[PDB]
């Protein structure tokens, strides 16, 4: 990322997540950082593999909710963090949709 | 830019707007159009709102609608009030169905 | 060094040098100004060293070889330009250029809209640039408080105002409420992150301190806090509400339930009941004061201690008696402090000795005593260091007294008035804004000393050199400050008296009637220069301006040499006229009479030195040449 | 180019660099950045210095004219210049210019006393400065990488000329550090022990380095004439205080040679490579 | 600079013009013993009359605070004396100068009281 | 700079250059431009220890008057960049403690205090005579510190329109080691004592009239060895009783008191190795707002 190495960055991240290792609360930040790559016009994006990423994300967030409450602190910013998380996954969906659009427009 | 301005003025005079809206364009042309029409009064604001919608520009249409509603808080023309109440109903109808970004903005306090 | 040989009736000592306006020529140091030895240090450090160079064996070589000169300065900002600029260009319009005497004078204008423009712009900037300072916030605070006590807002300018004393009191109070609404915004924004439904009673206390029932209720409902929401409306209900609470709490006292109930809701109850201090059966003093502002104290007093619709003054009176000694008893309210001082602790009442220790007050409170009564004694009003940590920037106090005059509150000594004018203009010196220090100064009515202060500042800042920046400065001073260029050209005259720019000494000494000096310059230098070098244009200009009979009547011996040279100029020029002509006998005869007259006046003067000898020699040789020329040309064909 | 042109150029360079560095009696301090130098500036300066050295060598009249120029004072100018820290190519040029100046004996004496006052290299080890600096450092870094070591030899010739023309009148009495012994140990150890230890792209360098050191030792020997009182006392009662006052540098250099000296060994070496 | 002890003729002439300048060059160039004498006859002339030798002109009978001389150089040299101690020869010279200054101070206070009666 | 203790440093009116007097019998003269500085000139011809040299008023040019022990009153002019002595006085018998200039208004005149217990006022025509007026037995014992009355004679309140020319008959003060600080007016062509003050039981060290800027209140700092510091004030010419106020009760001999130009702040030299910068606040009252070693 820091030198913006999109191709091999994404390939490594794909390999790492296919390896299926580490707690969920951090795969949060993982895909949070994966965001702008997903934004960038790239053809190597395999949306279906991105979506086992997201379905595991659903699985993990369900498990996280079952194991604990995301916010045990009541403050003006706890609901901010939550709604931010939903917005994040909404951004995931919308960006994936755009990536699919670009991939198709390039499959011409 | 001189060609663009001349076309805009003359096409405004002789009413070829729908014909013009049916062409291939460029980003610079639309950007200059937006810059020119932004500073040219309220009625041009609703016309360019129509143009946003004609090119399917609903987020920008809603931003322009918010700007117009904020502007119309000291205007007291009754025809403008009628049109603005219609516009408020219009935007309340449209924004809720659009993609979810403006829905989060609506969930946010105002 | 070490003085360790103290005898008695000793020798002499020393002093560093002063420099203009608290500049210092100093061999010693003030805070941290001078360095130790060695050029190389572990933590990447380099320092000086001179003294041990001549010796391979030190004898405490303590001798100075560079004395530094520094000028005391507060802050390091370079953006304060507009900060000082704007209020001063406000007095620009809220003042008038009294042109009385050659030196003008400035007097402010009683416009109270100056207050509004000041404070409104304070907010305007405070929003346009998010880089304002907390001190800027303090001064906006003072702005709003003064406006409230006298200024007129827009909510009662868009609504007709009514002269009944009760209307005035309630209108002052409602303006005070809108003020607190503006003030407590950031306080709410700060403790809102702090608190939650865990801290919900603390939020209750804050909301009560605000009188912010609206958003309190909105919070309680978004949280589904129905009982609390219902309590909220009761906070400012009828007096019967408080009768209810009095009897109800007397009951709880007989019931001892407090021991089983947290004093948290109990202080909520005290807030509702208007009871600031509770005396339990155990005589437990449950006081209401916490985290507050003295502002919040008196706001509570308004809303709750007496009718919330009551006036300003009596509520203030009760509050002051509350944090003061009542009957020799302990104060029970909050003792006002300036912001940087409640930064160092604050009080809620009791123990007047701990108030006696230092505990100064705030100046907006002084504003309040005035707005109430004019029997009050003013000796302490404007002193920004008492309300701000930093010493300088007398904008606050000085614009303040300006507004005081605009509001007829001119009721204190010109001693301190001109004192503040001078102090803030010296600040303008320190920063380099002398042509605005002028603006400051001309508000005193003492023409002589005012003229003085101007004179020495314009001697710091006369720039005889060509500069568009100088151009802008003089455009300002003459066109706007209406200062006669008389003063400016006196500046240039003395500056050239010291520096030597002929183009300026000539003009300005001639205007200043310095004829002997104009002699010993023009005659000594320019006369010889031009006669040798044939560049007589400028010279004839100066001789013509010298020839002014209004000058001449005060001039001595202008005839002796000055118009002498001038008539020689006339002779040669009309000879050149004769040269461009071919036949003019009635002009040749004029030239012949002039040359016969001048041939006997050439030699009476000149030869003050060898240079005078040269001048006389050239003069006599030229007059002989002109005489022979005219005699040859006046011959028959 | 002229004396006028080159001298105003130098004086402006120096005034700029004394604003970019501290005042006199210093080497370095935090200050505004120095003047920018182009390689063309370098070429012009070094070439003009070659010209100036040739001229002052061949013409004593030009040399005296330059030393007498009251409105240039290249003495104090070059003092400040060598106090300045720079790519030492030009510092070396300054040094060789001073060497060509010292040909005048009273100019040589002035240079001797001036340099002792300055302490360019390391003379007094009392703290109050960054000591232990100079050609030693730059030799450690740069000359080693280049494999070419001209400054060392140039400064060798510097002391050679200094001693042969000017003789010690004083060296220190609690005011300076008496004795050349500092730079003595310097030259013998740092160079005469280390000259053989160098890397050379071309072999020819070793020859001329060794000559630059041998000739210097020869002037030392040639000049030093012993005396019977050379054997008398080492501690001298400064006010009844027996203080160390090191023996004649001659005395010492002989006795070192008179017993086993690495000078013997390197003399040997010289012979075998010959 | 060439190691020359100052010639006596220059000593006498340039002292008979002025001496404290010589004093701070003693200081500058380690002329410490000789400065010590210069001080000794300074005090002695204070006691008597030798200002002529010093290039000084004031009539002398004794010493007082109202009479100027470089007490500063005096005390800086006392500094040099304090600093240059590693040996008992220096301590002896010190104690001698200390004694001299003590006799000075005692008679100085005598004359100072006499002046205080004025 | 110099190679000794520093007696007095004096800035030019431009604020670009320095006169600097030292015990070295020399005064160094430095222009200050950029980080570096240039000794444009050093001047010598001085005896004793140097006491003080004072700039006369700029309306006349570059003028410095120096007072020296060994009975030497040195009077230097600048010309062509060269500083030359236009006068000398001797005939005084004990060291002239201090010399002080009047502003342009009263002209080119310097008051001079002597350790003789006497005074001399020197008018100079500007190009002419050195008009000398000796005040014998000015103090019973030596004269320590003196102070003009700053610029024009009384009349500085709201007055008629500008360009007025009042009368010019002078006033001043001085305190001395007679334990007495007295005040004088130009009375009967003589100079007669307006007032005499014995409050400091000890010898007076320094006096300092505020070069007052726009205040009718005449205020003057007074320091002695007592440890008490008296600021003496009269709010107007009608205040015939000067008022003492303790700036501070130090415990040492306080030597120097010196306002600068605007008189806003005073520098105080005492037996403390430190000079203290005190000031009246906007509410008056002495605030020691700074402290500097020399």
């Amino acid at each position: 990322y820091s030198q913006e190495q999109f191709s091999e960055a994404a390939s490594l991240l794909l390999s790492l997540m296919t390896a299926r290792i580490a707690p969920c609360s951090f795969w949060l930040t993982l895909l949070l950082d994966a965001l702008p790559l997903l934004e960038q016009k790239q053809v190597i994006f395999s949306a279906e593999q991105t979506y086992e990423l997201m379905r595991c994300l659903e699985d993990r967030m369900a498990a996280k909710l079952e194991s604990t409450s995301p916010d045990e602190i009541q403050k003006q910013d706890s609901s901010i963090d939550n709604t931010k998380v939903e917005m994040l996954r909404l951004a995931l969906a919308r960006n994936l949709a755009r990536a699919i659009v670009t991939e198709g427009a390039l499959q011409e | 830019e001189e060609l663009l301005k001349h076309m805009y003025e003359m096409c405004q005079e002789m009413g070829l707007i729908e014909e013009l809206l049916k062409l291939t364009f460029t980003d610079f042309e639309q950007g200059y159009l937006h810059k020119f029409l932004q500073t040219t009064g309220v009625q041009n604001q609703e016309l360019l709102l129509v143009h946003h919608l004609q090119r399917a520009n609903y987020i920008s249409a809603l931003q322009l609608n918010q700007s117009l509603k904020t502007n119309h808080l000291n205007d007291c023309d009754r025809r403008l009030r009628e049109r603005s109440g219609a516009r408020n109903a219009i935007l309340d109808q449209y924004g809720k169905i659009l993609p979810r970004v403006q829905r989060t903005l609506a969930s946010e306090r105002a | 060094t070490l003085m360790i040989d103290m005898g008695l009736f000793m020798g002499r000592s020393f002093r560093v040098g002063w420099g203009p306006n608290w500049t210092l020529v100093h061999n010693g140091d003030k805070l941290s100004e001078r360095l130790n030895a060695e050029e190389d240090r572990d933590m990447d450090t380099i320092d000086y060293g001179f003294l041990p160079k001549p010796t391979s064996a030190k004898s405490l070589t303590e001798s100075p070889f560079k004395v530094h000169v520094e000028k005391l300065s507060l802050e390091q900002k370079t953006k304060d330009l507009q900060s000082y600029l704007l209020p001063l260009e406000i007095e620009l319009k809220n003042s008038t250029v009294d042109k009385s005497g050659p030196c003008p004078h400035f007097r402010p204008n009683p416009g109270v809209t100056a207050i509004h423009d000041y404070a409104g712009w304070v907010r305007n900037f405070s929003s346009e640039a998010a880089e304002v300072e907390a001190v800027v916030k303090q001064w906006g605070l003072t702005w709003t408080l003064c406006e409230s006590l006298w200024g007129q807002l827009k909510e009662l300018e868009a609504s007709l105002d009514e002269p009944n004393e009760y209307v005035k009191n309630l209108e002052r109070r409602k303006a005070f409420s809108h003020w607190l609404a503006q003030t407590a915004q950031e306080r709410i924004e700060e403790e809102v992150s702090l608190y939650g439904p865990e801290r919900h009673i603390e939020a209750v206390f804050s909301y009560l301190t605000g009188g912010r029932i609206s958003d309190a209720c909105r919070l309680a409902q978004k949280s589904g806090d129905h009982r609390l929401s219902l309590l909220l409306s009761q906070m400012v209900g009828s007096q019967e509400v408080r009768d209810l609470i009095t009897l109800q709490l007397v009951d709880w006292n007989k019931l001892q339930v407090d021991h089983y109930i947290q004093e948290e809701r109990l202080r909520v109850f005290c807030l509702l009941s208007g009871t600031p201090v509770w005396r339990s059966s155990d005589n437990r003093s449950i006081n209401v004061c916490s985290q507050l502002d003295w502002k919040r104290t008196l706001g509570i007093h308004l809303w709750y201690m007496l009718p919330p619709t009551a006036t300003v003054a009596q509520a203030l009176h009760m509050y002051e008696q509350a944090f003061q000694e009542q009957e020799g008893g302990e104060p029970y309210a909050c003792y006002p402090l300036p912001p940087y001082l409640e930064d160092c602790g604050f009080s809620f009442g009791d123990d007047p000795s701990a108030k006696f220790i230092s505990l100064q007050r705030d100046v907006c409170v002084h504003l309040l005593k005035l707005y109430s009564e004019r029997q009050y004694d003013l000796c302490q009003l404007l002193d920004p260091s008492s309300a701000t940590p930093d010493p300088l920037d007398y904008r606050l106090s000085w614009h303040m007294w300006m507004v005081l005059q605009a509001l007829n509150y001119t009721h204190l000594s010109g001693h301190r008035q001109g004192m503040l004018h001078a102090s803030y203009a010296a600040q303008l010196e320190n920063v380099g804004l002398w042509e605005w220090a002028i603006f400051v100064l001309l508000h005193i009515q003492d023409p002589h000393v005012r003229e003085a202060a101007v004179r020495e500042l314009l001697n710091r800042h006369c720039v005889v050199h060509d500069s568009p920046e100088s151009l802008a400065k003089e455009n300002f001073l003459i066109q706007r400050l209406c200062l006669p260029a008389q003063w400016i050209h006196k500046a240039k005259a003395v500056r050239s008296r010291r520096d030597g720019d002929k183009h300026k000494e000539a003009l300005y000494l001639l205007k200043s009637h310095q004829w002997n000096q104009c002699h010993k310059l023009v005659t000594r230098h320019l006369a010889a220069d031009a006669v040798i070098n044939e560049n007589y244009r400028y010279l004839r200009g100066f001789l013509g301006e010298l020839a002014r009979p209004e000058h001449c009547k005060h001039i001595q011996d202008w005839e002796t040499a000055g118009k002498v040279y001038l008539d020689y100029i006339s002779v040669i020029e009309m000879l050149n006229q004769i040269r461009q002509d071919e036949c003019s006998g009635g002009e040749l005869e004029k030239l012949h009479t002039k040359v016969m007259s001048l041939c006997k006046w050439v030699e009476l003067i000149q030869c003050y030195s060898a240079k005078g000898r040269l001048a006389q020699s050239e003069m006599a040789k030229r007059v002989a040449n002109i005489l022979r020329v005219v005699l040859s040309l006046q011959q028959p064909p | 180019v002229s004396w006028d042109h080159f001298f105003h150029s130098l004086m402006l360079y120096h005034e700029h660099l004394r604003r970019d560095l501290p005042n006199t009696d210093n080497i370095h301090q935090r200050h505004p950045p120095l003047r920018g130098i182009t390689q063309r500036e370098l070429d012009g300066l070094i070439a003009c210095l070659q010209l100036t050295c040739t001229i002052i060598d061949w013409s004593e009249s030009a040399r005296l004219a330059l030393c007498e120029h009251a409105q240039w004072m290249p003495v104090v100018v070059i003092l400040g210049l060598l106090q300045c820290s720079i790519p030492p190519l030009l510092k070396a040029e300054l040094l060789k210019t001073l060497a060509a100046f010292g040909k005048s004996p009273e100019i040589a004496a002035s240079l001797w006393q001036s340099l002792e006052y300055t302490q360019i290299l390391q003379t007094v080890r009392a703290t109050g400065l960054r000591q232990g600096v100079g050609i030693e450092v730059e030799l450690n870094e740069i000359e080693s990488r280049c494999e070419e070591y001209p400054l060392t030899r140039a400064f060798c010739q510097l002391i050679s000329t200094l001693v042969e023309s000017s003789f010690p009148t004083n060296l220190g009495a609690g005011l300076r550090a008496p004795g050349f012994e500092p730079y003595l140990q310097f030259l013998r150890d740092t160079v005469f022990l280390r000259y053989r230890t160098r890397a050379y792209r071309r072999a020819a360098e070793k020859w001329e380095v060794a000559e630059a050191v041998l000739d210097v030792f020869y002037k030392l020997l040639k000049d030093y004439e012993p005396q019977p009182e050379d054997f008398v006392d080492q501690y001298v009662e400064l006010q009844g205080e027996e203080r160390v006052a090191f023996k004649p540098p001659g005395f010492s250099l002989m006795h070192h040679l008179l017993n086993e000296s690495p000078m013997l060994e390197l003399c040997l070496s010289l012979m075998e490579e010959g | 600079s060439h190691g020359v002890p100052l010639p006596n003729w220059l000593i006498n002439r340039y002292k008979a013009m002025d001496a404290a300048e010589l004093l701070r060059l003693y200081l500058k160039y380690d002329l410490l013993e000789e400065a010590a004498e210069l001080v000794l006859e300074y005090v002695d002339a204070l006691l008597g009359k030798g200002h002529q030798y010093f290039g000084i002109q004031a009539p002398l009978s004794a010493t007082s605070q109202l009479v100027w001389f470089p007490y500063s150089a005096i005390d800086h040299l006392r500094l040099a004396l304090g600093e240059n101690e590693n040996n008992q020869h220096n301590q002896a010279i010190l104690g001698k100068l200390q004694r001299k200054m003590d006799e000075y101070f005692q008679k100085l206070k005598k004359a100072t009281d006499d002046y205080k009666k004025i | 700079s110099h190679e000794d203790m520093i007696h007095d440093a004096q800035m030019d009116y431009y604020g670009i250059r320095l006169a600097t007097c030292s015990s070295d019998r020399s005064v160094k003269i430095f222009d200050v431009k950029n980080g570096g500085q240039i000794l444009i000139a050093d001047l010598r011809g001085h005896d004793g220890p140097v006491w003080q040299v004072a700039w006369a008023h700029p309306m006349y040019g570059n003028i410095l008057a120096s007072c020296s022990y060994d009975r030497k009153v040195i009077i230097w002019k600048e010309e062509n960049g060269t500083w030359e002595k236009t006068y000398e006085y001797t005939g005084h018998d004990s060291s002239v403690n201090s010399v002080c200039w009047a502003p342009h208004d009263f002209g080119l005149v310097l008051a001079c205090g002597s350790s003789d217990g006497a005074i001399s006022i020197l008018t100079f025509t500007g190009d002419g005579p050195w008009e000398v007026k000796k005040i014998s037995n000015a103090h019973t014992i030596g004269c320590n510190a003196v102070s003009w009355a700053p610029s024009v004679i009384p009349g500085s309140l709201v007055d008629q329109p500008s360009s007025q020319k009042p009368n010019y008959i002078k006033r001043f003060v001085s305190g001395g080691c007679d334990n007495l600080v007295k005040i004088w007016r130009e009375e009967d062509g003589q100079w007669k004592e307006d007032q005499k003050l014995e409050a400091h039981s000890d010898w007076v060290r320094d006096v300092a009239w505020a070069p007052s800027i726009g205040l009718p209140t005449s205020t003057i700092a007074s320091c002695s060895q007592d440890g008490r510091v008296y600021i003496w004030t009269s709010d107007d010419a009608a205040t015939n009783c000067w008022t003492p106020k303790l700036l501070h009760k130090f415990n040492d001999v306080v030597w120097h008191v010196s306002w600068s130009i605007t008189a806003n702040i005073l520098a105080v030299s005492g037996g403390d190795n430190k000079v203290t910068l005190w000031k009246e606040s906007v509410d008056g009252q002495w605030a020691c707002i700074s402290d500097v070693n020399k």
